[PDB]
Protein backbone atom coordinates (compact mmCIF):
# COMPACT_ATOMS: atom_id res chain seq x y z
CA UNK A 1 0.00 0.00 0.00
CA UNK A 2 3.41 2.46 0.68
CA UNK A 3 4.92 0.88 -2.68
CA UNK A 4 4.43 4.88 -4.14
CA UNK A 5 6.33 6.46 -1.15
CA UNK A 6 9.70 7.04 -1.11
CA UNK A 7 11.71 4.81 2.02
CA UNK A 8 13.08 8.13 3.73
CA UNK A 9 9.46 9.97 3.37
CA UNK A 10 7.78 6.29 4.92
CA UNK A 11 10.74 7.23 8.07
CA UNK A 12 9.67 10.64 8.19
CA UNK A 13 6.30 10.13 8.60
CA UNK A 14 6.67 7.21 10.72
CA UNK A 15 8.59 9.90 13.15
CA UNK A 16 6.03 11.95 12.86
CA UNK A 17 3.34 9.77 13.64
CA UNK A 18 4.91 8.95 16.90
CA UNK A 19 4.99 12.33 17.76
CA UNK A 20 1.13 12.25 17.22
CA UNK A 21 0.48 9.41 18.86
CA UNK A 22 -0.48 7.52 15.36
CA UNK A 23 0.53 4.30 16.19
CA UNK A 24 -1.25 2.22 13.77
CA UNK A 25 -0.29 4.68 11.06
CA UNK A 26 3.54 4.76 12.15
CA UNK A 27 3.39 0.54 11.97
CA UNK A 28 1.91 1.46 8.25
CA UNK A 29 4.79 3.77 7.65
CA UNK A 30 7.43 1.48 8.56
CA UNK A 31 6.34 -1.73 7.00
CA UNK A 32 6.18 0.07 3.92
CA UNK A 33 9.87 1.48 4.62
CA UNK A 34 10.36 -2.68 5.39
CA UNK A 35 9.30 -4.04 2.22
CA UNK A 36 11.33 -1.75 0.21
CA UNK A 37 13.77 -4.30 0.76
CA UNK A 38 16.66 -2.78 2.32
CA UNK A 39 18.43 -3.41 5.86
CA UNK A 40 17.14 -1.52 8.93
CA UNK A 41 19.43 0.70 10.18
CA UNK A 42 19.28 0.86 14.53
CA UNK A 43 16.89 3.84 14.64
CA UNK A 44 14.72 2.59 11.55
CA UNK A 45 14.55 -0.71 13.73
CA UNK A 46 13.58 1.02 16.94
CA UNK A 47 10.84 3.13 14.93
CA UNK A 48 9.51 -0.77 13.71
CA UNK A 49 9.48 -2.32 17.24
CA UNK A 50 8.12 0.83 18.91
CA UNK A 51 5.22 1.31 16.53
CA UNK A 52 4.13 -3.18 16.45
CA UNK A 53 4.57 -2.94 20.17
CA UNK A 54 2.24 -0.04 21.00
CA UNK A 55 -0.78 -1.55 17.95
CA UNK A 56 -0.34 -4.43 19.87
CA UNK A 57 0.13 -3.79 23.29
CA UNK A 58 -3.58 -2.10 23.09
CA UNK A 59 -5.03 -4.93 21.39
CA UNK A 60 -3.77 -6.97 24.25
CA UNK A 61 -5.10 -4.52 26.68
CA UNK A 62 -8.40 -5.08 24.86
CA UNK A 63 -8.27 -8.69 25.01
CA UNK A 64 -7.74 -9.03 28.81
CA UNK A 65 -10.52 -6.67 29.25
CA UNK A 66 -12.90 -8.60 27.48
CA UNK A 67 -11.42 -12.10 28.03
CA UNK A 68 -12.08 -10.80 32.38
CA UNK A 69 -15.50 -10.05 31.05
CA UNK A 70 -16.40 -13.27 29.53
CA UNK A 71 -14.77 -15.63 32.52
CA UNK A 72 -17.02 -13.79 34.59
CA UNK A 73 -20.40 -14.00 32.72
CA UNK A 74 -18.95 -17.98 32.37
CA UNK A 75 -25.80 -14.09 24.55
CA UNK A 76 -22.81 -14.79 22.34
CA UNK A 77 -22.02 -10.93 22.00
CA UNK A 78 -18.85 -10.80 24.31
CA UNK A 79 -17.22 -14.17 23.55
CA UNK A 80 -17.62 -12.77 19.60
CA UNK A 81 -16.04 -9.35 20.16
CA UNK A 82 -13.31 -11.00 22.26
CA UNK A 83 -12.99 -12.83 19.41
CA UNK A 84 -12.88 -9.92 16.50
CA UNK A 85 -10.32 -8.32 18.78
CA UNK A 86 -8.39 -11.47 18.97
CA UNK A 87 -8.54 -12.43 15.36
CA UNK A 88 -7.18 -8.66 14.69
CA UNK A 89 -4.09 -9.29 17.21
CA UNK A 90 -3.12 -12.28 15.73
CA UNK A 91 -3.26 -10.77 12.43
CA UNK A 92 -0.86 -7.95 13.51
CA UNK A 93 1.37 -10.60 15.45
CA UNK A 94 1.70 -12.71 11.63
CA UNK A 95 2.23 -9.24 10.20
CA UNK A 96 5.07 -8.84 12.06
CA UNK A 97 6.33 -12.44 11.75
CA UNK A 98 6.02 -12.09 8.45
CA UNK A 99 8.50 -8.77 7.93
CA UNK A 100 11.26 -10.47 9.80
CA UNK A 101 10.85 -13.97 8.25
CA UNK A 102 10.93 -11.89 4.84
CA UNK A 103 13.22 -11.28 4.98
CA UNK A 104 14.80 -8.99 8.21
CA UNK A 105 16.52 -11.96 10.24
CA UNK A 106 18.00 -13.54 6.83
CA UNK A 107 19.60 -10.20 6.23
CA UNK A 108 20.74 -9.88 9.73
CA UNK A 109 24.37 -10.80 9.89
CA UNK A 110 25.81 -8.04 12.62
CA UNK A 111 24.81 -9.29 16.50
CA UNK A 112 22.99 -6.04 17.20
CA UNK A 113 20.50 -6.45 14.64
CA UNK A 114 20.21 -10.65 14.25
CA UNK A 115 19.39 -10.36 18.44
CA UNK A 116 17.07 -7.72 18.07
CA UNK A 117 15.05 -9.20 15.42
CA UNK A 118 15.03 -13.08 17.12
CA UNK A 119 14.00 -10.82 20.07
CA UNK A 120 11.23 -9.44 18.37
CA UNK A 121 10.32 -12.64 17.08
CA UNK A 122 10.24 -14.45 20.54
CA UNK A 123 8.06 -11.37 21.73
CA UNK A 124 5.61 -11.75 18.78
CA UNK A 125 5.10 -15.47 19.24
CA UNK A 126 5.04 -14.68 22.93
CA UNK A 127 1.68 -12.44 22.03
CA UNK A 128 0.31 -15.06 20.42
CA UNK A 129 0.89 -17.56 23.20
CA UNK A 130 -0.89 -15.42 25.23
CA UNK A 131 -4.31 -16.07 23.69
CA UNK A 132 -4.08 -19.54 22.24
CA UNK A 133 -5.55 -22.81 23.42
CA UNK A 134 -4.17 -26.43 23.52
CA UNK A 135 -1.89 -27.93 21.28
CA UNK A 136 -1.94 -24.90 18.71
CA UNK A 137 -0.43 -23.43 22.27
CA UNK A 138 2.18 -25.97 22.63
CA UNK A 139 3.37 -25.68 18.75
CA UNK A 140 3.46 -21.40 19.50
CA UNK A 141 5.26 -21.81 22.64
CA UNK A 142 7.45 -23.60 21.12
CA UNK A 143 8.05 -20.94 18.68
CA UNK A 144 8.63 -18.24 21.04
CA UNK A 145 11.29 -20.10 23.14
CA UNK A 146 13.62 -20.56 19.96
CA UNK A 147 13.80 -16.92 18.71
CA UNK A 148 14.52 -15.95 22.01
CA UNK A 149 16.99 -18.93 22.86
CA UNK A 150 19.01 -18.10 19.67
CA UNK A 151 18.83 -14.48 20.89
CA UNK A 152 20.65 -15.40 23.85
CA UNK A 153 22.94 -17.54 22.45
CA UNK A 154 23.94 -15.03 20.05
CA UNK A 155 24.38 -12.31 22.70
CA UNK A 156 26.17 -14.20 25.29
CA UNK A 157 28.67 -14.26 22.73
CA UNK A 158 28.75 -11.33 20.96
CA UNK A 159 27.72 -8.26 23.36
CA UNK A 160 28.34 -7.16 26.70
CA UNK A 161 26.46 -8.18 29.58
CA UNK A 162 24.97 -4.37 29.87
CA UNK A 163 23.98 -4.05 26.22
CA UNK A 164 20.31 -2.81 26.29
CA UNK A 165 19.26 -5.01 23.60
CA UNK A 166 20.93 -8.34 25.65
CA UNK A 167 19.15 -6.74 29.13
CA UNK A 168 15.70 -6.39 27.12
CA UNK A 169 16.01 -9.87 25.51
CA UNK A 170 16.60 -11.42 29.15
CA UNK A 171 14.02 -9.19 30.87
CA UNK A 172 11.17 -10.40 27.62
CA UNK A 173 12.61 -14.15 27.98
CA UNK A 174 12.34 -14.09 31.56
CA UNK A 175 8.59 -13.13 30.90
CA UNK A 176 7.86 -15.49 28.65
CA UNK A 177 9.43 -18.24 31.32
CA UNK A 178 7.45 -16.91 34.52
CA UNK A 179 3.77 -16.30 32.37
CA UNK A 180 3.94 -18.59 29.63
CA UNK A 181 6.25 -21.62 29.53
CA UNK A 182 5.14 -21.90 33.47
CA UNK A 183 8.77 -21.99 34.58
CA UNK A 184 8.84 -19.52 37.72
CA UNK A 185 12.20 -20.61 38.66
CA UNK A 186 13.84 -20.25 35.46
CA UNK A 187 12.71 -16.63 35.24
CA UNK A 188 13.77 -15.39 38.32
CA UNK A 189 17.44 -17.33 37.56
CA UNK A 190 17.31 -15.65 34.58
CA UNK A 191 16.47 -12.68 35.74
CA UNK A 192 18.95 -12.78 38.86
CA UNK A 193 22.02 -14.13 36.75
CA UNK A 194 21.45 -10.97 34.08
CA UNK A 195 21.25 -8.55 36.79
CA UNK A 196 24.30 -9.62 38.67
CA UNK A 197 26.60 -10.08 35.42
CA UNK A 198 25.28 -5.96 34.34
CA UNK A 199 25.92 -4.86 37.57
CA UNK A 200 29.64 -6.09 37.51
CA UNK A 201 30.06 -4.53 34.41
CA UNK A 202 28.88 -1.12 34.71
CA UNK A 203 32.45 0.45 35.74
CA UNK A 204 32.97 -0.14 32.10
CA UNK A 205 30.47 2.29 30.99
CA UNK A 206 29.99 6.12 30.65
CA UNK A 207 27.50 8.28 31.84
CA UNK A 208 25.22 7.70 29.29
CA UNK A 209 25.31 4.11 28.30
CA UNK A 210 25.24 3.78 32.46
CA UNK A 211 21.90 5.51 32.30
CA UNK A 212 20.63 2.87 30.09
CA UNK A 213 21.60 -0.02 31.06
CA UNK A 214 20.95 0.60 34.74
CA UNK A 215 16.96 1.41 33.30
CA UNK A 216 16.52 -1.70 31.88
CA UNK A 217 18.09 -3.51 34.96
CA UNK A 218 15.41 -1.71 37.54
CA UNK A 219 13.11 -3.47 35.61
CA UNK A 220 14.64 -6.97 36.62
CA UNK A 221 14.54 -6.20 39.63
CA UNK A 222 11.06 -4.98 40.00
CA UNK A 223 9.79 -8.09 38.21
CA UNK A 224 12.37 -10.19 40.76
CA UNK A 225 10.42 -8.31 43.63
CA UNK A 226 7.43 -9.45 42.67
CA UNK A 227 7.54 -12.66 42.07
CA UNK A 228 10.13 -13.59 45.20
CA UNK B 1 5.50 -9.01 35.89
CA UNK B 2 6.54 -6.68 33.32
CA UNK B 3 8.27 -7.14 30.18
CA UNK B 4 9.97 -3.77 27.99
CA UNK B 5 7.56 -1.43 27.78
CA UNK B 6 8.89 -0.59 24.34
CA UNK B 7 6.67 2.36 23.28
CA UNK B 8 8.14 5.42 22.67
CA UNK B 9 11.64 5.84 21.12
CA UNK C 1 -21.63 -2.75 7.44
CA UNK C 2 -23.45 -3.50 10.46
CA UNK C 3 -26.23 -4.63 8.65
CA UNK C 4 -26.43 -8.48 9.81
CA UNK C 5 -26.43 -7.48 13.44
CA UNK C 6 -29.06 -7.17 15.73
CA UNK C 7 -29.28 -3.62 17.22
CA UNK C 8 -29.27 -4.84 21.12
CA UNK C 9 -26.28 -6.79 20.16
CA UNK C 10 -24.23 -3.59 18.27
CA UNK C 11 -25.58 -1.61 21.66
CA UNK C 12 -24.06 -4.10 24.04
CA UNK C 13 -21.08 -4.31 21.87
CA UNK C 14 -20.83 -0.52 21.97
CA UNK C 15 -20.53 -0.91 25.61
CA UNK C 16 -18.20 -3.84 25.64
CA UNK C 17 -15.46 -1.78 23.45
CA UNK C 18 -15.87 1.40 25.58
CA UNK C 19 -15.00 -0.86 29.03
CA UNK C 20 -12.19 -1.89 25.90
CA UNK C 21 -11.31 1.55 25.30
CA UNK C 22 -11.98 0.31 21.20
CA UNK C 23 -13.68 3.49 20.55
CA UNK C 24 -13.31 3.34 16.90
CA UNK C 25 -14.98 -0.02 17.27
CA UNK C 26 -17.48 1.76 19.10
CA UNK C 27 -18.59 4.36 16.93
CA UNK C 28 -18.59 1.87 14.39
CA UNK C 29 -21.40 -0.20 16.92
CA UNK C 30 -23.18 3.17 17.45
CA UNK C 31 -23.05 3.73 13.95
CA UNK C 32 -24.70 0.15 13.01
CA UNK C 33 -27.50 1.03 15.79
CA UNK C 34 -28.38 4.64 14.47
CA UNK C 35 -28.57 3.33 10.97
CA UNK C 36 -31.26 0.18 12.12
CA UNK C 37 -33.89 3.20 12.24
CA UNK C 38 -35.18 3.52 15.65
CA UNK C 39 -35.07 6.21 17.83
CA UNK C 40 -31.89 6.78 20.92
CA UNK C 41 -32.72 6.42 24.00
CA UNK C 42 -30.47 9.08 26.83
CA UNK C 43 -28.48 6.16 27.53
CA UNK C 44 -27.64 5.00 23.06
CA UNK C 45 -27.65 8.81 22.34
CA UNK C 46 -24.49 9.34 25.01
CA UNK C 47 -23.19 5.93 23.54
CA UNK C 48 -23.19 7.67 20.21
CA UNK C 49 -21.40 10.83 21.51
CA UNK C 50 -18.87 9.27 23.65
CA UNK C 51 -17.84 7.06 21.05
CA UNK C 52 -17.72 9.75 18.01
CA UNK C 53 -15.68 12.68 21.21
CA UNK C 54 -12.77 9.91 21.68
CA UNK C 55 -12.48 8.96 18.02
CA UNK C 56 -12.47 12.98 16.89
CA UNK C 57 -10.67 14.19 20.05
CA UNK C 58 -7.87 12.06 18.98
CA UNK C 59 -7.67 12.78 15.27
CA UNK C 60 -7.63 16.86 16.78
CA UNK C 61 -4.87 16.06 19.46
CA UNK C 62 -2.63 14.64 16.20
CA UNK C 63 -3.58 17.30 13.72
CA UNK C 64 -2.82 20.28 16.37
CA UNK C 65 0.93 18.17 16.94
CA UNK C 66 1.25 17.82 13.15
CA UNK C 67 -0.07 21.44 12.22
CA UNK C 68 2.43 22.94 15.01
CA UNK C 69 5.22 20.78 13.61
CA UNK C 70 4.31 22.30 10.08
CA UNK C 71 3.92 25.96 10.90
CA UNK C 72 7.25 25.55 12.61
CA UNK C 73 9.02 24.19 9.52
CA UNK C 74 7.76 27.35 7.72
CA UNK C 75 10.08 18.26 2.02
CA UNK C 76 6.34 17.76 1.19
CA UNK C 77 6.55 15.08 4.12
CA UNK C 78 4.69 17.21 6.99
CA UNK C 79 2.24 18.72 5.14
CA UNK C 80 1.16 15.73 2.92
CA UNK C 81 0.56 13.81 6.53
CA UNK C 82 -1.14 16.92 7.96
CA UNK C 83 -3.22 16.92 5.38
CA UNK C 84 -3.81 12.90 5.51
CA UNK C 85 -5.13 13.26 9.02
CA UNK C 86 -6.73 15.82 8.37
CA UNK C 87 -9.46 14.67 5.51
CA UNK C 88 -9.63 11.54 8.24
CA UNK C 89 -10.80 13.81 10.83
CA UNK C 90 -13.16 15.60 8.35
CA UNK C 91 -14.21 12.18 7.07
CA UNK C 92 -15.59 11.49 10.98
CA UNK C 93 -17.59 14.65 11.04
CA UNK C 94 -19.18 14.34 8.28
CA UNK C 95 -20.26 10.93 9.33
CA UNK C 96 -21.44 12.17 12.53
CA UNK C 97 -22.92 15.25 10.69
CA UNK C 98 -24.87 12.58 8.19
CA UNK C 99 -26.32 10.44 11.14
CA UNK C 100 -27.77 13.38 12.47
CA UNK C 101 -29.54 14.53 9.55
CA UNK C 102 -30.47 10.91 8.20
CA UNK C 103 -32.44 10.79 10.33
CA UNK C 104 -32.09 11.68 13.94
CA UNK C 105 -32.50 15.50 14.36
CA UNK C 106 -35.83 15.41 12.24
CA UNK C 107 -37.04 12.45 14.30
CA UNK C 108 -36.06 14.24 17.95
CA UNK C 109 -39.18 15.77 19.36
CA UNK C 110 -38.34 16.06 22.90
CA UNK C 111 -36.60 18.71 23.95
CA UNK C 112 -34.01 16.41 25.60
CA UNK C 113 -33.09 14.21 22.27
CA UNK C 114 -33.44 17.40 19.75
CA UNK C 115 -31.04 20.01 22.43
CA UNK C 116 -28.85 16.83 22.57
CA UNK C 117 -27.90 15.57 18.85
CA UNK C 118 -28.25 19.77 17.82
CA UNK C 119 -25.15 20.03 20.16
CA UNK C 120 -24.03 17.01 18.61
CA UNK C 121 -24.68 19.06 15.41
CA UNK C 122 -22.42 22.08 16.43
CA UNK C 123 -19.49 20.42 17.87
CA UNK C 124 -18.69 18.95 14.60
CA UNK C 125 -19.59 21.71 12.62
CA UNK C 126 -16.80 23.14 15.44
CA UNK C 127 -14.27 20.40 14.59
CA UNK C 128 -14.57 20.53 10.62
CA UNK C 129 -13.78 24.77 11.17
CA UNK C 130 -11.13 24.18 13.58
CA UNK C 131 -9.21 22.55 10.41
CA UNK C 132 -11.30 25.16 7.99
CA UNK C 133 -9.52 28.05 5.89
CA UNK C 134 -10.65 31.24 4.47
CA UNK C 135 -14.48 31.47 3.13
CA UNK C 136 -15.54 27.34 3.52
CA UNK C 137 -14.45 28.61 6.58
CA UNK C 138 -17.23 31.23 7.16
CA UNK C 139 -20.12 28.70 5.92
CA UNK C 140 -18.85 25.86 8.45
CA UNK C 141 -18.80 28.79 11.40
CA UNK C 142 -22.26 29.92 10.49
CA UNK C 143 -23.78 26.50 10.28
CA UNK C 144 -21.95 25.76 13.60
CA UNK C 145 -23.51 28.63 14.94
CA UNK C 146 -26.89 28.24 13.73
CA UNK C 147 -26.96 24.75 15.01
CA UNK C 148 -25.94 25.96 18.59
CA UNK C 149 -28.26 28.78 18.48
CA UNK C 150 -31.03 26.49 17.81
CA UNK C 151 -30.74 24.23 20.10
CA UNK C 152 -29.89 27.41 22.80
CA UNK C 153 -33.43 28.58 21.71
CA UNK C 154 -34.81 25.09 22.63
CA UNK C 155 -33.22 24.59 25.84
CA UNK C 156 -34.01 27.83 27.56
CA UNK C 157 -37.55 27.48 26.40
CA UNK C 158 -37.79 23.74 27.52
CA UNK C 159 -35.06 22.78 30.79
CA UNK C 160 -34.42 24.30 33.76
CA UNK C 161 -30.89 26.10 33.88
CA UNK C 162 -29.31 22.98 35.93
CA UNK C 163 -30.14 20.92 32.97
CA UNK C 164 -26.34 19.24 32.48
CA UNK C 165 -27.29 19.07 28.54
CA UNK C 166 -28.35 22.46 28.80
CA UNK C 167 -24.99 23.60 31.04
CA UNK C 168 -22.94 21.68 28.27
CA UNK C 169 -24.51 22.97 25.47
CA UNK C 170 -23.76 26.42 27.05
CA UNK C 171 -20.36 25.56 27.52
CA UNK C 172 -19.38 24.57 24.31
CA UNK C 173 -21.24 27.43 22.73
CA UNK C 174 -19.04 29.54 24.67
CA UNK C 175 -15.78 27.48 23.84
CA UNK C 176 -17.14 28.31 20.05
CA UNK C 177 -17.44 31.98 20.56
CA UNK C 178 -13.88 32.23 22.20
CA UNK C 179 -12.08 29.94 20.05
CA UNK C 180 -13.73 29.96 16.62
CA UNK C 181 -15.87 33.08 16.31
CA UNK C 182 -13.46 35.58 17.42
CA UNK C 183 -16.37 36.35 19.93
CA UNK C 184 -14.25 36.29 23.12
CA UNK C 185 -16.86 38.86 25.30
CA UNK C 186 -19.86 36.71 24.50
CA UNK C 187 -17.88 33.53 25.24
CA UNK C 188 -17.38 35.63 28.97
CA UNK C 189 -21.28 37.11 28.83
CA UNK C 190 -22.80 33.63 27.83
CA UNK C 191 -20.31 31.63 30.48
CA UNK C 192 -21.14 33.74 33.15
CA UNK C 193 -25.04 34.18 32.65
CA UNK C 194 -24.84 30.40 32.53
CA UNK C 195 -23.32 29.91 35.53
CA UNK C 196 -25.31 32.85 37.53
CA UNK C 197 -28.51 30.83 36.61
CA UNK C 198 -27.50 27.19 36.94
CA UNK C 199 -26.66 28.82 41.20
CA UNK C 200 -29.92 29.99 41.42
CA UNK C 201 -31.23 26.53 40.06
CA UNK C 202 -29.36 24.37 42.33
CA UNK C 203 -31.82 24.46 45.71
CA UNK C 204 -34.19 22.60 43.72
CA UNK C 205 -31.83 19.66 43.23
CA UNK C 206 -31.39 15.85 44.81
CA UNK C 207 -28.17 15.53 45.78
CA UNK C 208 -27.15 13.22 42.46
CA UNK C 209 -28.62 16.33 40.18
CA UNK C 210 -26.60 18.88 42.11
CA UNK C 211 -23.34 16.28 41.84
CA UNK C 212 -24.22 16.26 37.94
CA UNK C 213 -24.93 20.27 37.43
CA UNK C 214 -21.97 21.93 39.82
CA UNK C 215 -19.22 19.39 37.48
CA UNK C 216 -20.17 21.52 34.88
CA UNK C 217 -20.41 24.84 36.29
CA UNK C 218 -17.07 24.09 37.57
CA UNK C 219 -15.88 23.89 34.01
CA UNK C 220 -17.50 26.64 33.06
CA UNK C 221 -15.99 28.39 35.82
CA UNK C 222 -12.27 27.05 34.68
CA UNK C 223 -13.00 28.86 31.57
CA UNK C 224 -13.72 31.98 32.75
CA UNK C 225 -10.89 32.04 35.19
CA UNK C 226 -8.91 31.49 31.93
CA UNK C 227 -10.60 33.95 29.74
CA UNK C 228 -10.54 37.10 32.28
CA UNK D 1 -10.52 26.72 27.03
CA UNK D 2 -12.52 23.42 27.93
CA UNK D 3 -15.25 22.21 26.04
CA UNK D 4 -17.20 19.08 27.47
CA UNK D 5 -14.70 16.36 27.91
CA UNK D 6 -17.68 13.77 26.76
CA UNK D 7 -15.00 10.65 26.42
CA UNK D 8 -16.46 8.47 29.37
CA UNK D 9 -20.46 7.45 29.34
C1 LIG E 1 13.82 -4.78 23.47
C2 LIG E 1 14.45 -3.47 23.89
C3 LIG E 1 15.57 -3.40 24.73
C4 LIG E 1 16.06 -2.15 25.06
C5 LIG E 1 15.43 -1.02 24.56
S1 LIG E 1 16.04 0.64 24.94
O1 LIG E 1 14.93 1.56 25.18
O2 LIG E 1 16.77 0.64 26.21
N1 LIG E 1 17.05 0.95 23.64
C6 LIG E 1 18.41 0.26 23.59
C7 LIG E 1 19.40 1.01 22.72
C8 LIG E 1 18.92 1.19 21.36
O3 LIG E 1 19.27 0.06 20.59
C9 LIG E 1 18.25 -0.57 19.88
C10 LIG E 1 17.51 1.56 21.24
C11 LIG E 1 16.51 0.94 22.22
C12 LIG E 1 14.34 -1.11 23.72
C13 LIG E 1 13.85 -2.34 23.39
C1 LIG F 1 -22.73 17.57 25.98
C2 LIG F 1 -22.83 16.94 27.35
C3 LIG F 1 -23.36 17.59 28.46
C4 LIG F 1 -23.40 16.92 29.67
C5 LIG F 1 -22.90 15.63 29.73
S1 LIG F 1 -22.94 14.69 31.28
O1 LIG F 1 -21.70 13.92 31.46
O2 LIG F 1 -22.94 15.60 32.43
N1 LIG F 1 -24.38 13.84 31.14
C6 LIG F 1 -25.68 14.59 31.34
C7 LIG F 1 -26.82 13.66 31.73
C8 LIG F 1 -27.04 12.61 30.75
O3 LIG F 1 -27.92 13.07 29.76
C9 LIG F 1 -27.50 12.94 28.43
C10 LIG F 1 -25.82 11.99 30.22
C11 LIG F 1 -24.60 12.88 29.98
C12 LIG F 1 -22.39 14.99 28.63
C13 LIG F 1 -22.36 15.65 27.43
CA1 LIG G 1 13.47 5.50 -3.97
CA1 LIG H 1 -33.86 -7.13 14.82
Amino acid sequence: AMGSMERASLIQKAKLAEQAERYEDMAAFMKGAVEKGEELSCEERNLLSVAYKNVVGGQRAAWRVLSSIEQKSNGPEVREYREKVETELQGVCDTVLGLLDSHLIKEAGDAESRVFYLKMKGDYYRYLAEVATGDDKKRIIDSARSAYQEAMDISKKEMPPTNPIRLGLALNFSVFHYEIANSPEEAISLAKTTFDEAMADLHTLSEDSYKDSTLIMQLLRDNLTLWT
Amino acid sequence: AGSIPGRRS
